[PDB]
């Protein structure tokens, strides 16, 4: 109830790998460094969670 | 074709994403398997390739986002699609 | 000669009816209704006379309805297995004719489907799948009794006198107990009213019966024991029946007078409420009781029958009805309210509660019929009088 | 020029009603009216190709009857002993009720719904007012039935009894199909 | 349509008795004018 | 011009024949000491688990799917009665869920193992296509009968893509097969009822909460007919996706392919000769032992349709077919139910 959406189904994982792999490309990368992935998580959590304001 | 086929390999954009009724939502629900639409009707057996990206602007259930309601209540959309 | 002794041995006994019933469909487990439903098609009425004029029916019809997995199809397969002159189709794919003749072009005629089984039992699965086109044709078969065929060539008329056993799945494949059967089966009215009667089955969980099913089915899939056997062998029951077909059962008997009151006993209690299984009960049901009677006469070899057999056909129709259930005119309207409220509340509740409420919602309903204040005041004082008398 | 088609009653089965052109002259004009059978003595004529030569394949002449004259066409019954007998029966008043009771035997029916049948089946008076309008001489019975009521069977009686009685059903159809075409 | 015949209706013992006896009588089997003379009568009078 | 080892019962005559005029090859033959290895491995307790991990080496977790299919490979026991009967061994499995769940990969794998199976996509299919083409031969300019796709698939496993998406006229073929276990062709030239006895493994893509029974689409009567219906759902694993990602994100590296699931004990060619052996040399019977628990399961579910019972007694006998038991234990019907209940622990949402 409230909070959610669950369940964070694997498409969110694959999604965040894919976002990661996107952010890498603006670094032009091939490395795909940790700050990239972390950043993807950031965008994800910031997306929602604005419903607490 | 139009829309999805017309714009593919590139971004497709949708407004009023709630009012689209039903048959449309099935198309879009399927296109996230990418690489597909399948038209079995009448003179068409083809399965064409849509490489489309989708951006969808939608309004929460009327009037605006009632906080006394849980999320997924004020979002009218099924969980099959949001995943 | 050697066999006729056996036939005699069959007609002598008082149980061979029950033997018939129990021995019909070994594969199937119980239900006891559709057993009779199946056999009484094999043995038909007089289907003759009354001239001048138009001829009576005669024969019989049944449509089995129920939630799938109820093995309604096993009956069917058993009939196409057992009795000669029986065609089996699964239509939806009929497709059209199918149940009628082409005609082949010449003017040589295809058999085919329905008509090639004549004076017999045609078995169709799923009326609900064949849509409009052919159902009308079937109606033409069960109304006019004749099949008229004219295509781009020689005009024709070909008789088919047949019984039609169908198995029809409900709209949602389920009940819908609360819904009228009229609304559930989803076939058009005229073809509906020609099928008497339906013998609806629904399966519900009962641990005794459940255990019996699992036991019985596992039994079936076991080569041992296949020793389960009917009191009659599948081979003899045919020569028996064919013997029983050679009779011209006719009831002159004035105990037929009784039948009238029986017809009469049937509709009265079923008049109010209309929210019961009605139907009507249609005169065609009076007309149905006849062919049913003669059917049971065929069964028991008895001629001119008994009022008792009449009562059997009667009760049969009764359960077939109940399965579908789920100046004092003023006092009548209130008594109707009492029976209506209780009958609904007993089926969907215990019924009890505040007696005042009954008057409350009653006034709320009858307020629509109130032409003048005197009608309100009368209805109020009457309902009050009944409750005061009732107490 | 009038097109004469062969009479529909006399057509041998499986054959279309072929027809020929007819040429009237002088007084024969206007003697004919559409819908009517007509007896003509005219001589037969051809000329002159006339015009096909495109879709035939052959030198084929037209067929035209030049007309000469015009003329209009061209198991149970009552009987003397039977009618002289008969008359004495119709004299009692109660014959009406007896007839109604006789009108639909096997239904058991009603006294009313059969009464209507008897009434309309039996007749009326046409009846033309000089010279304009005939009103109507018939009784049109709407028999409004009810599932399970006899409403079908009754009218079926009428097909057996009446002299000229036709069963068109609803449509779909049991020939004939109710619309002249 | 001049004459409208409505049919009903709520069950009556005489109406249902009387009918059922007749129908049953019919199916079991297997004052008014003879049909032939009436079907002549009508034609006669109309002519 | 135009447009694993086989079973014995199915072979039948070609054993009963081909001996007389003799011949060579046919049924796969096994040496002695390797047999001595099978009868040893059967002893291993984790076997029922073990084989389940060995089926799909690339594919991670979702063990009960691997497992149900494992029983699809052992499915049922064939019965002729006096005559007729013929319920075969056939067990049929639909599975649906979120996309990219490997649901197609399994199809590929089963397709690879199963000797006679045939693989069909949705919409690339038609009721004429699945049996009896009656094509012109064009070599002799004659009319010759061709076997449809289900007739070929007779024995072993038919695999189906995108089953939800089949045209309405199609699926009307399956109500014939699933029940009768034969197909009845009265059309055109030749009129006969010909036998296709085949498992079906169907993939489905659905359109929390909502009726699930609604959300698979399908007519519910057809949907109830399938023996074991898998619904992919989160197992709450965390704790899984990491392991699975270790599996898939490899290859990756090393670029060369070595092992895969290692370090995990796995059979390779052994499991096929095992499976074969199990199938030909074993014919399990429930005896007095199944029926009690067997029924009480069905009731427990009823508290659905009778098919679910048929299901249990067939599916279970596969379990018992494995482990080399001629008779079912009262035990082993437990998980045999649980597999049906497995999807229910996935129907909670």
């Amino acid at each position: 109830s409230k909070f959610s959406f669950g369940q964070a189904t694997p498409r969110t994982l694959l999604g965040i790998i894919r976002l990661s792999q996107a952010l890498a490309k603006l670094r032009l990368a091939d490395m795909v460094d940790i700050d990239d992935v972390e950043e993807a998580l950031r965008l994800v959590r910031v997306s929602k969670e604005s419903l607490y304001q | 074709g139009g829309a999805l086929v017309l714009a593919d390999n590139g971004i497709c954009c949708i407004d009023e994403f709630d009012k689209m009724d039903e048959s449309d939502r099935t198309a879009i629900h399927e296109v996230m398997e990418q690489q597909t639409i399948s038209i079995s009707k009448a003179g068409i057996n083809t399965t064409l390739n849509a490489r489309t990206s989708i951006l969808a602007a939608a309004n929460p259930l009327y009037g605006r986002y009632n906080p006394r309601l849980s999320p997924l209540d004020n979002i009218n959309l099924p969980a099959a699609l949001l995943s | 000669s050697d066999e006729i002794n056996e036939l005699k041995e069959m007609v002598k006994d008082e149980h061979i009816y029950d033997k018939l019933v129990r021995s019909i469909a070994p594969a199937v487990f119980g239900h006891e209704a559709v057993k009779k439903g199946i056999l009484l098609q094999m043995l038909g009425g007089v289907h003759k006379s009354t001239v001048e004029g138009i001829k009576l029916r005669g024969d019989i019809n049944i449509c089995v309805v129920g939630d799938p997995s109820t093995s309604k199809s096993q009956f069917l397969k058993y009939v196409v297995g057992f009795a000669p002159r029986s065609v089996y189709t699964s239509g939806k794919a009929s497709s059209a004719a199918g149940l009628t003749a082409a005609v082949v072009r010449d003017y040589t005629i295809e058999a085919g489907a329905l008509m090639l089984a004549d004076n017999g039992i045609c078995c169709i699965d799923e009326f609900d799948k064949m849509d409009i086109s052919d159902q009308v044709a079937i109606h033409e078969a069960m109304e006019q009794q004749t099949i008229s065929i004219a295509k781009a060539g020689i005009h024709a008329t070909l008789n088919a006198r047949t019984s039609i056993l169908a198995a029809a799945n409900p709209v949602g494949g389920r009940y819908n107990r609360k819904l009228s059967l009229r609304g559930n089966l989803n076939m058009t009215a005229p073809i509906m009213s020609r099928f008497d009667l339906f013998f609806v089955i629904l399966d519900d969980c009962n641990e005794k019966i459940d255990t019996e099913l699992a036991s019985h089915i596992v039994d079936l899939h076991m080569k041992r024991d296949e020793a389960i056997e009917p009191p009659f062998s599948a081979e003899q029951l045919r020569r028996y029946i064919k013997y029983a077909r050679t009779f011209k059962p006719i009831l002159t008997k004035e105990a037929r007078s009784y039948l009238v009151e029986k017809y009469k006993e049937l509709r009265k209690d079923d008049a109010q409420g209309f929210s019961r299984s009605s139907y009507r009960i249609t005169v065609r049901q009076l007309e149905s009781m006849i062919r049913l009677s003669e059917a049971i006469a065929r069964a028991n070899c008895v001629d001119e029958i008994t009022p008792s057999f009449i009562a059997e056909a009667y009760d049969l129709l009764r359960q077939s009805i109940i399965r579908v259930d789920v100046t004092y005119d003023k006092y009548v309207s209130m008594m109707n309210m009492i029976v209506r409220k209780i009958a609904e509340v007993d089926r969907e509740g215990a019924e009890e509660l505040t007696a005042v409420d009954i008057v409350d919602w009653y006034l709320l309903q009858k307020e629509n019929d109130l032409g003048s204040l005197a009608e309100y005041w009368e209805e109020r004082r009457l309902a009050f009088k009944v409750i005061k008398r009732l107490v | 020029r009038v097109t004469l088609q062969e009479a529909p009653g006399t057509v041998p089965p499986g054959r279309l009603p072929r027809h020929r052109e007819v040429i009237l002259l002088a007084d024969l004009v206007d003697v004919s009216k559409p819908g009517e059978e007509v007896e003509v003595t005219g001589i037969y004529k051809n000329n002159y190709d006339g015009n096909l030569n495109a879709k035939n394949g052959f030198p084929v002449f037209a067929t035209i009857i030049e007309a000469n004259s015009i003329k209009r066409r061209e198991v149970f019954s009552w009987t003397e002993e039977e009618e002289r007998e008969f008359r004495k029966i119709s004299r009692d008043r109660g014959i009406i009720d007896k007839i109604i009771s006789s009108m639909a035997p096997s239904i058991y029916g009603h006294r009313d719904i059969k009464t209507a049948v008897a009434c309309s089946l039996f007749g009326g008076v046409p009846k033309n007012v000089n010279g304009k309008h005939s009103i109507r001489g018939d009784i049109n019975v709407l028999l409004l039935g009810d599932p399970g009521t006899a409403k079908s069977q009754i009218l079926k009686y009428v097909e057996k009894t009446a002299h000229r009685a036709v069963f068109a059903t609803g449509q779909g159809a049991s020939a004939v199909g109710l619309t002249a075409s | 349509f001049d004459i409208l015949c409505v049919v009903r209706d709520l069950v009556d013992e005489e109406a249902d008795e009387r009918l059922a006896t007749f129908v049953v009588d019919s199916h079991v089997r297997s004052s008014p004018i003879p049909q032939e003379l009436l079907m002549k009568y009508i034609h006669y009078a109309r002519t | 011009k135009v447009s694993d080892v086989d079973t014995s019962t199915i072979e039948q005559e070609l054993m009963q024949n081909k001996v007389d005029h003799n011949e060579v090859e046919e049924v796969r033959q096994i040496t002695d000491q390797d047999l001595a290895k099978i009868r040893e491995v059967a002893a291993r307790e984790d076997l029922y688990s073990l084989l389940a991990r060995s089926i799909a080496p690339s594919i991670y977790e979702l063990e009960d799917v691997k497992k149900g299919i494992l029983l699809q490979l052992f499915g049922g026991t064939n019965k002729t009665f006096t005559k007729g009967g013929r319920y075969r061994g056939d067990i049929n499995i639909l599975l649906c869920g979120d996309p990219s769940t490997s649901k197609s990969q399994i199809l590929q794998y089963v397709h690879k193992i199963t000797p006679r199976g045939v693989y069909t996509s949705g919409k690339g299919s038609s009721a004429v296509g699945l049996t009896a083409y009656i094509t012109r031969d064009v070599d002799t300019k004659q009319l010759v009968l061709e076997s449809g796709a289900l007739v070929l698939s007779d024995g072993g496993v038919c695999c189906i893509d995108e089953f939800d998406k089949m045209s309405d006229s199609t699926r009307s073929v399956l109500h014939e097969v699933m029940e009768q276990q034969t197909i009845s062709i009265a059309k055109a030239g030749i009129i006969t009822t010909l036998n296709a006895r085949s498992s079906i493994l169907a993939s489905a893509n659905p359109i929390p909460n909502l009726p699930v029974t609604e959300n698979i689409d399908l007519p519910p009567p057809l949907l109830s007919r399938f023996d074991l219906v898998y619904l992919v759902l989160d197992k709450v694993d965390e704790k899984n996706d990491r392991e699975l990602a270790k599996h898939l994100t490899n290859l990756y590296l090393e670029d060369k392919p070595e092992h895969i699931s290692q370090d995990d004990v796995l059979p390779v060619e052994f499991l096929t000769m095992y499976i074969s052996y199990a199938k030909e040399h074993i014919h399990p019977i429930i005896t007095e032992a199944a029926k009690t628990e067997l029924v009480r399961a069905y009731v427990g579910m009823r508290k659905a349709t009778t098919r679910q019972l048929e299901s249990m007694i067939r599916l279970a006998e596969a379990h018992a077919k494995m482990k080399l038991k001629n008779v079912v234990e009262l035990e082993d019907v437990q998980e045999a139910v649980r597999l049906i209940r497995s999807a229910i622990k996935d129907y909670a949402t």
